[PDB]
């Protein structure tokens, strides 16, 4: 999947990351809207987040 | 009216070089069909290009707005030159680049 | 003789006489060739020019006027042209110097001279520059980065073209650092236009901003339909210097405008106290701003 | 003008004798910035070896 990543919330910056393994355990401590996503392994309708 | 040039092939060679066509009569249609296109006026409309009717120019009115909606790069750098040149009113010579 | 002695000589001796030539001339051009200074002037109406070695142009401080040398090894005299102060004494103190190896001496001003300083190694360095700015980047390692400068060095030692040792060194560094959609070139074109132009460049998103200084009744129209193509908005320096926001914009976008353009705005820029920097990315931050979209009266 | 100024007398009158005779509007400036615009043009130097 392709997603988005950034530090100033304005910049243009981007990830791709693979659905096999969880957020936490390719880069580390990740959030998203208030839920940890550390130990979740994506699906679909996280393209583009 | 017409008009006459004489020939050069080291000139064909770089307009080739240069705009990627092959066509060693390119230039003089395109100047002759240039000269015609000057003569145009073209209003815009909600920011966007307007031509009056003329020598049935619907279907390329239709094409210049398909081109100023969408996503548009080129090759030749003289033609996205002529592009923006046309995005800012100067479409005689995109057009007539376009039917050369 | 000059003349600022033959008066006093004549006072002295009580009779006129015939000065031969004058103190000094002013160097108009400069040519370099085989390491060798080639200097240019005009002498009553003519075209002069006379030949010396690069080896001495090293020091420019040794050539001042005021050195305390007290000799000069060549009739070659190094002065800011710009400072009104110093070029007029300069002129005066030519006289003793003149005298002392008699022969006229020659002005030159310092920014030709600056600007004269010249070798082979100065593409070497303008690569060490590079490499320093690619680690400001990314700050990549210092051990992987000598070694791939090591490599550059035998590549230097080839002589090869600056362009294809410095995309390779790029390519080989862009590793396990550099997203995949950036290409080598685009970071060798913007390494070189920022040495050029001595702007800062940063990886960070653009936001294609202008003030409302540059004014679009000046613009032409294929300036004005490529910032139709990339959308730029304008909004006030107070409120962007209010929430620290810099001049972002794409490295391709910004070299696709006309040079008069980008002087003009890195100039209003400068006037305003803006930091400005360009990029390679792609994408649009987004922050809180108030912003009016540029565009054209149509109708 | 420092471009023309560096020409040589006579080029420089042979140009302006041209220019008039083809009907040719000419110019001069002391900005250092260039005209990019598309033309068919070839660069004006040594042959190739």
């Amino acid at each position: 999947i392709k997603v988005f990543t950034t530090v100033d919330n304005i910049n243009l910056h981007t990830q791709v990351v693979d659905m096999s393994m969880t957020y936490g355990q390719q880069f580390g401590p990740t959030y998203l809207d208030g839920a940890d996503v550390t130990k979740i392994k994506p699906h679909n309708s996280h393209e583009g987040k | 009216t017409f008009y006459v040039l004489p020939n050069d092939d080291t000139l064909r060679v770089e307009a080739f070089e240069y705009y990627h066509t092959t066509d060693p009569s390119f230039l003089g249609r395109y100047m002759s069909a240039l000269n015609h296109t000057k003569k145009w006026k073209y209003p815009q409309v909600n920011g966007l290009t307007s031509i009056k009717w003329a020598d049935n120019n619907c279907y390329l009115a239709t094409a210049l707005l398909t081109l100023q909606q969408i996503e548009l790069k080129f090759n030749p750098p003289a033609l996205q030159d002529a592009y923006y040149r046309a995005r800012a009113g100067e479409a005689a010579n995109f057009c007539a680049l376009i039917l050369a | 003789i000059s003349d600022e002695v033959a008066r006093d000589l004549s006072l002295q001796f009580k009779r006129p006489i015939n000065p031969t030539d004058q103190s000094s001339y002013i160097v108009d051009s400069v040519t370099v060739k085989n390491g060798s200074i080639h200097l240019y002037f005009d002498k009553a109406g003519q075209k002069t020019y006379e030949r010396h070695s690069l080896s001495h142009f090293v020091n420019l401080d040794n050539l001042r006027a005021n050195n305390t040398k007290g000799s000069l090894p060549i009739n070659v005299i190094v002065f800011d042209g710009k400072s009104k102060c110093e070029e007029s004494s300069a002129k005066s103190a030519s006289v003793y110097y003149s005298q002392l190896m008699c022969q006229p001496i020659l002005l030159l001003d310092q920014a030709l001279v600056s600007d004269v300083g010249d070798s082979a190694e100065v593409a070497v360095k303008m690569f060490d520059a590079y490499v320093n700015t690619f680690s400001s980047t990314f700050n990549v390692p210092m051990e992987k980065l000598k070694t791939l400068v090591a490599t550059a060095e035998a590549e230097l030692a080839k002589n090869v073209s600056l362009d294809n040792v410095l995309s390779t060194f790029i390519s080989a560094a862009r590793q396990g650092f550099v997203d995949s959609d950036v290409e080598t070139k685009d970071v060798v074109e913007c390494l070189k236009l920022s040495h050029q132009s001595d702007i800062e460049v940063t990886g960070d998103s653009c936001n294609n901003y202008m003030l409302t200084y540059n004014k679009v009744e000046n613009m032409t129209p294929r300036d004005l339909g490529a910032c139709i193509d990339c959308s730029a908005r304008h909004i006030n320096a107070q409120v962007a210097k209010s929430h620290n926001i810099a001049l972002i914009w794409n490295v391709k976008d910004f070299m696709s405008l006309s040079e008069q353009l980008r002087k003009q705005i890195r100039s209003a820029a400068k006037k305003n106290n803006l930091p400005f920097k360009l990029t390679c990315a792609t994408t649009r931050q987004v922050v809180n701003v108030v912003t009016t979209k540029i565009a054209l009266k149509g109708g």
